[PDB]
DNA sequence: CCTTTTATAGCCCCCCC
DNA sequence: GGGGGGGCTATAAAAGG
Protein backbone atom coordinates (compact mmCIF):
# COMPACT_ATOMS: atom_id res chain seq x y z
CA UNK A 1 0.00 0.00 0.00
CA UNK A 2 1.44 3.34 -1.14
CA UNK A 3 -0.68 4.48 1.78
CA UNK A 4 2.04 5.94 3.99
CA UNK A 5 3.75 8.18 1.45
CA UNK A 6 1.86 11.35 2.40
CA UNK A 7 3.04 11.31 6.00
CA UNK A 8 5.81 13.39 7.55
CA UNK A 9 8.21 10.49 7.02
CA UNK A 10 7.07 9.76 3.48
CA UNK A 11 6.89 13.36 2.25
CA UNK A 12 10.28 14.37 3.60
CA UNK A 13 11.55 11.39 1.59
CA UNK A 14 9.86 12.43 -1.66
CA UNK A 15 11.06 16.00 -1.29
CA UNK A 16 14.61 14.79 -0.74
CA UNK A 17 14.27 12.61 -3.84
CA UNK A 18 12.89 15.39 -6.03
CA UNK A 19 15.90 17.56 -5.20
CA UNK A 20 18.29 14.79 -6.22
CA UNK A 21 16.17 14.41 -9.34
CA UNK A 22 16.23 18.16 -9.89
CA UNK A 23 20.02 18.37 -9.59
CA UNK A 24 20.09 15.28 -11.83
CA UNK A 25 21.89 13.20 -9.20
CA UNK A 26 19.38 10.35 -9.48
CA UNK A 27 16.83 9.35 -12.13
CA UNK A 28 13.06 9.35 -11.53
CA UNK A 29 13.09 5.56 -11.92
CA UNK A 30 15.60 5.24 -9.08
CA UNK A 31 13.46 7.56 -6.95
CA UNK A 32 10.43 5.38 -7.65
CA UNK A 33 12.46 2.33 -6.64
CA UNK A 34 13.35 4.04 -3.36
CA UNK A 35 9.71 4.87 -2.62
CA UNK A 36 8.80 1.26 -3.33
CA UNK A 37 11.39 0.22 -0.75
CA UNK A 38 9.89 2.74 1.66
CA UNK A 39 6.39 1.26 1.31
CA UNK A 40 7.60 -2.20 2.31
CA UNK A 41 9.64 -0.75 5.17
CA UNK A 42 6.98 1.49 6.75
CA UNK A 43 4.28 -1.18 6.45
CA UNK A 44 6.54 -3.79 8.04
CA UNK A 45 7.58 -1.49 10.89
CA UNK A 46 3.99 -0.55 11.76
CA UNK A 47 2.60 -4.07 12.05
CA UNK A 48 5.58 -5.54 13.91
CA UNK A 49 6.83 -2.55 15.91
CA UNK A 50 4.03 -0.27 17.17
CA UNK A 51 1.40 -1.89 19.40
CA UNK A 52 -0.73 0.70 21.24
CA UNK A 53 -4.43 1.58 21.10
CA UNK A 54 -6.15 4.91 20.40
CA UNK A 55 -9.74 6.17 20.61
CA UNK A 56 -11.51 9.09 18.95
CA UNK A 57 -14.91 10.76 18.88
CA UNK A 58 -16.34 13.60 16.85
CA UNK A 59 -18.91 14.59 14.26
CA UNK A 60 -18.66 13.11 10.78
CA UNK A 61 -18.72 15.82 8.13
CA UNK A 62 -18.17 13.67 5.04
CA UNK A 63 -17.43 10.13 3.97
CA UNK A 64 -16.53 8.51 0.69
CA UNK A 65 -15.89 4.95 -0.38
CA UNK A 66 -14.56 4.08 -3.80
CA UNK A 67 -11.86 1.59 -4.88
CA UNK A 68 -12.29 -0.01 -1.45
CA UNK A 69 -10.77 3.08 0.16
CA UNK A 70 -12.58 5.08 2.85
CA UNK A 71 -11.97 8.83 3.15
CA UNK A 72 -13.58 10.62 6.10
CA UNK A 73 -13.47 14.15 7.49
CA UNK A 74 -14.38 14.61 11.16
CA UNK A 75 -14.91 17.92 12.97
CA UNK A 76 -14.29 18.75 16.63
CA UNK A 77 -12.54 15.44 17.26
CA UNK A 78 -10.99 14.11 20.46
CA UNK A 79 -8.20 11.58 20.06
CA UNK A 80 -7.79 9.55 23.23
CA UNK A 81 -4.66 7.64 24.18
CA UNK A 82 -4.26 6.45 27.79
CA UNK A 83 -2.16 9.50 28.63
CA UNK A 84 -5.11 11.71 27.66
CA UNK A 85 -6.26 14.38 25.22
CA UNK A 86 -5.61 15.57 21.66
CA UNK A 87 -8.26 17.94 20.34
CA UNK A 88 -8.65 19.01 16.74
CA UNK A 89 -11.18 21.10 14.82
CA UNK A 90 -10.80 18.97 11.71
CA UNK A 91 -9.17 15.69 10.70
CA UNK A 92 -9.07 13.80 7.40
CA UNK A 93 -8.87 10.00 7.51
CA UNK A 94 -7.85 7.88 4.53
CA UNK A 95 -8.13 4.15 5.10
CA UNK A 96 -7.28 1.20 2.85
CA UNK A 97 -8.72 -2.24 3.56
CA UNK B 1 -59.89 9.09 15.94
CA UNK B 2 -57.99 12.17 16.91
CA UNK B 3 -55.31 9.70 15.86
CA UNK B 4 -53.42 10.63 12.72
CA UNK B 5 -50.97 8.31 10.95
CA UNK B 6 -47.56 10.01 10.68
CA UNK B 7 -45.60 9.43 7.47
CA UNK B 8 -42.23 7.83 8.17
CA UNK B 9 -40.73 6.88 4.83
CA UNK B 10 -41.30 7.49 1.18
CA UNK B 11 -39.55 5.88 -1.79
CA UNK B 12 -39.59 7.75 -5.08
CA UNK B 13 -37.88 7.38 -8.40
CA UNK B 14 -36.93 9.79 -11.12
CA UNK B 15 -35.17 9.64 -14.45
CA UNK B 16 -32.21 12.00 -14.92
CA UNK B 17 -32.43 11.13 -18.60
CA UNK B 18 -28.75 10.55 -19.37
CA UNK B 19 -26.11 7.89 -18.81
CA UNK B 20 -23.94 8.46 -15.77
CA UNK B 21 -20.27 7.74 -15.12
CA UNK B 22 -20.62 6.42 -11.58
CA UNK B 23 -16.91 6.30 -10.82
CA UNK B 24 -16.60 10.04 -11.47
CA UNK B 25 -19.56 10.75 -9.20
CA UNK B 26 -18.22 8.57 -6.40
CA UNK B 27 -14.80 10.23 -6.53
CA UNK B 28 -15.95 13.86 -6.73
CA UNK B 29 -19.26 13.97 -4.81
CA UNK B 30 -19.40 14.11 -1.03
CA UNK B 31 -21.04 11.43 1.10
CA UNK B 32 -21.00 8.80 -1.64
CA UNK B 33 -20.35 5.05 -1.65
CA UNK B 34 -19.54 3.03 -4.74
CA UNK B 35 -18.61 -0.64 -4.67
CA UNK B 36 -19.66 -2.11 -8.05
CA UNK B 37 -18.53 -5.59 -7.05
CA UNK B 38 -21.26 -5.67 -4.41
CA UNK B 39 -23.88 -3.17 -5.63
CA UNK B 40 -24.08 -1.58 -9.07
CA UNK B 41 -25.24 1.81 -7.86
CA UNK B 42 -23.79 4.79 -6.07
CA UNK B 43 -25.31 5.34 -2.64
CA UNK B 44 -25.43 9.07 -1.74
CA UNK B 45 -26.90 10.83 1.33
CA UNK B 46 -27.79 14.45 2.17
CA UNK B 47 -28.91 15.92 5.45
CA UNK B 48 -31.81 18.10 4.35
CA UNK B 49 -34.10 16.53 3.75
CA UNK B 50 -32.31 13.63 5.44
CA UNK B 51 -32.49 10.96 2.70
CA UNK B 52 -30.49 8.30 0.83
CA UNK B 53 -30.38 7.97 -2.94
CA UNK B 54 -29.44 5.04 -5.17
CA UNK B 55 -28.06 6.32 -8.44
CA UNK B 56 -27.73 4.00 -11.42
CA UNK B 57 -25.47 4.41 -14.44
CA UNK B 58 -28.61 4.40 -16.55
CA UNK B 59 -29.52 7.75 -15.05
CA UNK B 60 -32.44 6.43 -13.03
CA UNK B 61 -32.46 7.08 -9.33
CA UNK B 62 -34.30 5.94 -6.21
CA UNK B 63 -34.82 8.36 -3.30
CA UNK B 64 -35.56 7.04 0.16
CA UNK B 65 -36.18 8.18 3.72
CA UNK B 66 -38.16 11.40 3.27
CA UNK B 67 -41.26 11.95 5.42
CA UNK B 68 -43.40 14.02 3.05
CA UNK B 69 -44.12 14.10 -0.69
CA UNK B 70 -42.56 17.53 -0.94
CA UNK B 71 -39.43 16.44 0.96
CA UNK B 72 -39.15 13.48 -1.38
CA UNK B 73 -39.27 15.58 -4.51
CA UNK B 74 -36.95 18.25 -3.04
CA UNK B 75 -34.37 15.65 -1.99
CA UNK B 76 -34.42 14.06 -5.43
CA UNK B 77 -34.03 17.51 -7.00
CA UNK B 78 -30.89 18.07 -4.89
CA UNK B 79 -29.36 14.72 -5.81
CA UNK B 80 -30.04 15.60 -9.40
CA UNK B 81 -28.45 19.03 -8.94
CA UNK B 82 -25.32 17.45 -7.41
CA UNK B 83 -24.98 15.15 -10.44
CA UNK B 84 -25.73 18.15 -12.64
CA UNK B 85 -22.92 20.22 -11.11
CA UNK B 86 -20.36 17.44 -11.59
CA UNK B 87 -20.81 18.03 -15.30
CA UNK B 88 -23.63 15.71 -16.42
CA UNK B 89 -26.66 17.14 -18.34
CA UNK B 90 -29.18 15.74 -15.87
CA UNK B 91 -32.91 16.29 -16.40
CA UNK B 92 -35.75 15.48 -13.99
CA UNK B 93 -38.11 13.14 -15.81
CA UNK B 94 -41.11 11.23 -14.53
CA UNK B 95 -40.63 11.79 -10.82
CA UNK B 96 -42.96 9.42 -8.98
CA UNK B 97 -43.67 8.31 -5.46
CA UNK B 98 -43.61 4.50 -5.35
CA UNK B 99 -44.24 3.70 -1.72
CA UNK B 100 -45.24 5.42 1.52
CA UNK B 101 -45.06 4.23 5.09
CA UNK B 102 -47.06 5.49 8.03
CA UNK B 103 -47.32 4.60 11.67
CA UNK B 104 -49.43 5.38 14.71
CA UNK B 105 -50.65 4.26 18.10
CA UNK B 106 -54.25 3.33 19.01
CA UNK B 107 -53.23 3.73 22.65
CA UNK B 108 -54.56 0.34 23.83
CA UNK B 109 -53.57 -3.38 23.76
CA UNK B 110 -54.93 -5.77 21.15
CA UNK B 111 -56.05 -9.41 21.13
CA UNK B 112 -54.04 -10.45 18.08
CA UNK B 113 -54.93 -14.14 18.17
CA UNK B 114 -58.55 -13.09 18.31
CA UNK B 115 -58.20 -10.74 15.35
CA UNK B 116 -56.46 -13.30 13.16
CA UNK B 117 -59.03 -16.00 14.00
CA UNK B 118 -61.91 -13.81 12.82
CA UNK B 119 -60.06 -12.21 9.90
CA UNK B 120 -58.45 -15.29 8.37
CA UNK B 121 -58.97 -14.05 4.81
CA UNK B 122 -57.01 -10.80 5.30
CA UNK B 123 -54.41 -11.57 7.91
CA UNK B 124 -51.83 -13.99 9.21
CA UNK B 125 -50.12 -14.04 12.56
CA UNK B 126 -47.25 -16.26 13.63
CA UNK B 127 -45.88 -14.95 16.99
CA UNK B 128 -42.81 -17.18 16.95
CA UNK B 129 -41.81 -15.90 13.51
CA UNK B 130 -42.66 -12.18 13.82
CA UNK B 131 -44.50 -10.60 16.79
CA UNK B 132 -46.74 -8.53 14.53
CA UNK B 133 -49.98 -9.46 12.82
CA UNK B 134 -49.95 -8.81 9.09
CA UNK B 135 -53.24 -7.50 7.66
CA UNK B 136 -53.59 -7.28 3.91
CA UNK B 137 -56.35 -4.77 3.28
CA UNK B 138 -58.10 -4.88 -0.08
CA UNK B 139 -59.37 -1.31 -0.16
CA UNK B 140 -57.21 0.53 -0.29
CA UNK B 141 -54.52 -2.03 -1.16
CA UNK B 142 -52.41 -1.49 1.93
CA UNK B 143 -50.52 -3.82 4.24
CA UNK B 144 -50.67 -3.17 7.95
CA UNK B 145 -48.48 -4.52 10.72
CA UNK B 146 -50.42 -4.59 13.96
CA UNK B 147 -48.83 -5.18 17.33
CA UNK B 148 -50.32 -6.13 20.68
CA UNK B 149 -48.88 -2.90 22.07
CA UNK B 150 -51.36 -1.07 19.87
CA UNK B 151 -48.68 0.32 17.57
CA UNK B 152 -49.55 0.17 13.88
CA UNK B 153 -47.53 0.39 10.68
CA UNK B 154 -49.04 0.93 7.26
CA UNK B 155 -47.15 0.46 4.03
CA UNK B 156 -47.67 -0.05 0.31
CA UNK B 157 -49.33 3.29 -0.38
CA UNK B 158 -48.86 5.26 -3.60
CA UNK B 159 -50.55 8.35 -2.09
CA UNK B 160 -51.16 9.80 1.35
CA UNK B 161 -54.95 9.23 1.24
CA UNK B 162 -54.53 5.44 1.09
CA UNK B 163 -52.62 5.57 4.37
CA UNK B 164 -55.30 7.62 6.16
CA UNK B 165 -58.12 5.60 4.58
CA UNK B 166 -56.57 2.27 5.56
CA UNK B 167 -56.19 3.38 9.17
CA UNK B 168 -59.77 4.68 9.34
CA UNK B 169 -60.83 1.23 8.08
CA UNK B 170 -58.78 -0.69 10.62
CA UNK B 171 -59.49 1.42 13.70
CA UNK B 172 -63.01 0.16 14.47
CA UNK B 173 -61.88 -3.40 13.75
CA UNK B 174 -59.10 -2.95 16.30
CA UNK B 175 -61.40 -1.41 18.90
CA UNK B 176 -63.33 -4.65 18.60
CA UNK B 177 -60.34 -6.48 20.07
CA UNK B 178 -59.10 -4.09 22.74
CA UNK B 179 -57.68 -5.70 25.87
CA UNK B 180 -59.75 -5.40 29.02
CA UNK C 1 -0.46 25.15 10.75
CA UNK C 2 -1.06 21.42 10.25
CA UNK C 3 -3.47 19.50 8.05
CA UNK C 4 -4.55 16.94 10.59
CA UNK C 5 -4.43 13.64 8.75
CA UNK C 6 -4.65 9.97 9.54
CA UNK C 7 -3.49 7.40 7.04
CA UNK C 8 -4.31 3.84 7.98
CA UNK C 9 -6.12 0.66 7.09
CA UNK C 10 -9.60 -0.33 8.23
CA UNK C 11 -10.79 -3.54 9.85
CA UNK C 12 -14.50 -2.70 10.01
CA UNK C 13 -16.49 0.44 9.27
CA UNK C 14 -20.06 0.41 10.56
CA UNK C 15 -23.17 2.58 10.33
CA UNK C 16 -26.71 2.59 11.81
CA UNK C 17 -28.91 5.53 10.92
CA UNK C 18 -26.44 8.41 11.24
CA UNK C 19 -24.19 6.65 13.78
CA UNK C 20 -20.79 5.57 12.49
CA UNK C 21 -18.20 3.43 14.28
CA UNK C 22 -14.66 3.04 12.98
CA UNK C 23 -12.33 0.12 13.65
CA UNK C 24 -8.90 1.18 12.37
CA UNK C 25 -5.31 -0.12 12.57
CA UNK C 26 -1.68 0.60 11.60
CA UNK C 27 -2.07 4.35 11.43
CA UNK C 28 0.24 7.35 11.28
CA UNK C 29 -1.33 10.58 12.49
CA UNK C 30 -0.23 14.19 12.30
CA UNK C 31 -2.39 16.18 14.71
CA UNK C 32 -1.77 19.87 15.44
CA UNK C 33 1.67 19.44 13.90
CA UNK C 34 2.83 16.49 15.97
CA UNK C 35 3.21 12.91 14.68
CA UNK C 36 1.50 9.90 16.29
CA UNK C 37 1.11 6.17 15.60
CA UNK C 38 -1.35 3.43 16.55
CA UNK C 39 -1.76 -0.29 15.99
CA UNK C 40 -5.49 0.13 16.60
CA UNK C 41 -7.88 3.07 16.67
CA UNK C 42 -11.57 2.99 17.59
CA UNK C 43 -13.81 5.97 16.92
CA UNK C 44 -17.38 7.27 17.02
CA UNK C 45 -19.12 10.00 15.05
CA UNK C 46 -22.57 11.26 14.10
CA UNK C 47 -23.16 12.42 10.55
CA UNK D 1 9.03 5.59 20.55
CA UNK D 2 8.39 7.45 17.29
CA UNK D 3 11.77 8.97 16.47
CA UNK D 4 13.01 5.43 17.01
CA UNK D 5 10.70 3.94 14.37
CA UNK D 6 11.72 6.65 11.91
CA UNK D 7 15.43 6.00 12.47
CA UNK D 8 14.63 2.33 12.12
CA UNK D 9 12.84 2.87 8.81
CA UNK D 10 15.40 5.31 7.41
CA UNK D 11 18.20 2.86 8.23
CA UNK D 12 16.40 -0.08 6.65
CA UNK D 13 15.46 1.89 3.54
CA UNK D 14 18.95 3.34 3.10
CA UNK D 15 20.53 -0.08 3.57
CA UNK D 16 18.02 -1.68 1.20
CA UNK D 17 18.57 0.75 -1.69
CA UNK D 18 22.38 0.80 -1.60
CA UNK D 19 22.65 -2.03 -4.15
CA UNK D 20 20.10 -0.34 -6.40
CA UNK D 21 22.12 2.87 -6.38
CA UNK D 22 25.25 0.83 -7.10
CA UNK D 23 23.58 -1.15 -9.90
CA UNK D 24 22.53 2.16 -11.42
CA UNK D 25 26.06 3.52 -11.21
CA UNK D 26 25.22 6.19 -8.67
CA UNK D 27 28.05 7.13 -6.33
CA UNK D 28 27.47 6.01 -2.77
CA UNK D 29 27.95 9.65 -1.78
CA UNK D 30 24.57 10.46 -3.32
CA UNK D 31 23.00 7.77 -1.15
CA UNK D 32 24.40 9.46 1.95
CA UNK D 33 23.15 12.82 0.73
CA UNK D 34 19.67 11.26 0.48
CA UNK D 35 19.80 10.05 4.07
CA UNK D 36 21.04 13.46 5.21
CA UNK D 37 18.45 15.43 3.22
CA UNK D 38 15.78 13.06 4.54
CA UNK D 39 16.80 13.08 8.21
CA UNK D 40 17.14 16.86 8.28
CA UNK D 41 13.76 17.40 6.67
CA UNK D 42 12.28 15.42 9.55
CA UNK D 43 13.79 18.00 11.90
C1' DC E 1 -30.22 -11.73 -5.70
C1' DC E 2 -27.35 -7.33 -4.64
C1' DT E 3 -29.19 -2.56 -1.65
C1' DT E 4 -31.76 1.42 0.74
C1' DT E 5 -35.51 3.25 3.93
C1' DT E 6 -38.85 3.14 8.12
C1' DA E 7 -42.23 2.36 11.78
C1' DT E 8 -42.82 -2.02 14.86
C1' DA E 9 -40.89 -6.00 18.39
C1' DG E 10 -39.47 -10.87 20.07
C1' DC E 11 -35.49 -13.91 20.25
C1' DC E 12 -30.58 -15.13 19.00
C1' DC E 13 -25.71 -14.94 19.70
C1' DC E 14 -21.14 -12.41 20.55
C1' DC E 15 -18.11 -8.93 22.12
C1' DC E 16 -15.12 -7.02 25.73
C1' DC E 17 -16.52 -4.85 30.04
C1' DG F 1 -19.23 -13.78 32.75
C1' DG F 2 -22.64 -10.95 31.18
C1' DG F 3 -25.26 -6.83 28.78
C1' DG F 4 -25.94 -4.38 24.89
C1' DG F 5 -25.39 -4.26 20.40
C1' DG F 6 -25.93 -6.51 16.15
C1' DG F 7 -28.51 -9.52 13.51
C1' DC F 8 -32.63 -12.26 12.33
C1' DT F 9 -37.47 -12.46 11.51
C1' DA F 10 -41.88 -9.32 8.61
C1' DT F 11 -43.81 -5.13 5.10
C1' DA F 12 -43.95 -2.25 0.65
C1' DA F 13 -41.52 -0.32 -3.50
C1' DA F 14 -38.10 1.19 -7.09
C1' DA F 15 -33.53 0.80 -9.55
C1' DG F 16 -30.75 -3.05 -13.49
C1' DG F 17 -26.66 -6.40 -14.05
Amino acid sequence: YQLYRNTTLGNSLQESLDELIQSQQITPQLALQVLLQFDKAINAALAQRVRNRVNFRGSLNTYRFCDNVWTFVLNDVEFREVTELIKVDKVKIVACD
Amino acid sequence: SGIVPQLQNIVSTVNLGCKLDLKTIALRARNAEYNPKRFAAVIMRIREPRTTALIFSSGKMVCTGAKSEEQSRLAARKYARVVQKLGFPAKFLDFKIQNMVGSCDVKFPIRLEGLVLTHQQFSSYEPELFPGLIYRMIKPRIVLLIFVSGKVVLTGAKVRAEIYEAFENIYPILKGFRKT
Amino acid sequence: DTENVVVCQYDKIHRSKNKWKFHLKDGIMNLNGRDYIFSKAIGDAEW
Amino acid sequence: TVPKLYRSVIEDVINDVRDIFLDDGVDEQVLMELKTLWENKLM
